[PDB]
Order: structure tokens, then sequence, then C-alpha cells
């Protein structure tokens, strides 16, 4: 991922009132996935057949 | 007097009796193995200069 020259402006203080950016900024990444997975249920119990 | 269809309650069956709890299946993904081995390192038993 590349940043943005915005967010590399906005990292370091100097902003004035009223703002956002007057303080330093700090980020973080955050990456989510969706999977598949299957379930048998037999013998009144629940458990995956794959792990 | 009221008629009405009779309110009949199913019975029988068991909830919560008797708690196996043993659905885990071993097994997984990995790598399989490697390949080294080593020799007896390397004797020397010669003085003398033979030729």
């Amino acid at each position: 991922v590349t940043m943005s020259p915005e967010s590399v402006v906005a990292a370091a203080g100097g902003g004035n009132n009223n703002s956002g950016y007057n303080e330093p900024q700090r980020f973080a990444l955050v990456v989510i996935a969706v999977n598949h997975n299957v379930i048998r249920i037999m013998n009144g119990s629940m458990g995956f057949p794959i792990l | 007097i009221v008629l009405r269809g009779p309110t009949l309650a199913p019975t029988l069956d068991r909830t919560a009796t008797h708690t196996v709890t043993r659905p885990r299946a071993l097994g997984s993904f990995h790598s399989t193995a490697g390949p080294a081995k080593h020799a007896a390192s390397i004797m020397a038993e010669c003085k003398d200069e033979s030729r």
C-alpha cells in the first residue's frame, strides 16, 4: 500500500485551530478476510470434518 | 359450551444429558521433511614421507 502526500503532511503537527491535524497523527492498518467452512452434524454433536 | 382444538404438548426426548464433547479431528498441513545428512569427517594417518 502507498500512502498519500496529505497523509504524510498530516502525520506531523502544525495544523491551526479546528484542523484535526494540529497534533501529530498516527495511523494503523487492518486487514479482514471472509472465508468458507463446512460443519458436519451427526450423533448430536457439532464439529468441523476438515478442521 | 365452548369447543376448540385441544392443546397437546409434545413430550419425551432428552435435553442436556451425558455431555460428550468429542468433535475434534486430528490432522494438519505443514512442511514435509528435510533432506540432510553428514559423513564421519575425514581421517588422516600419514607421516614419514613414504614416497
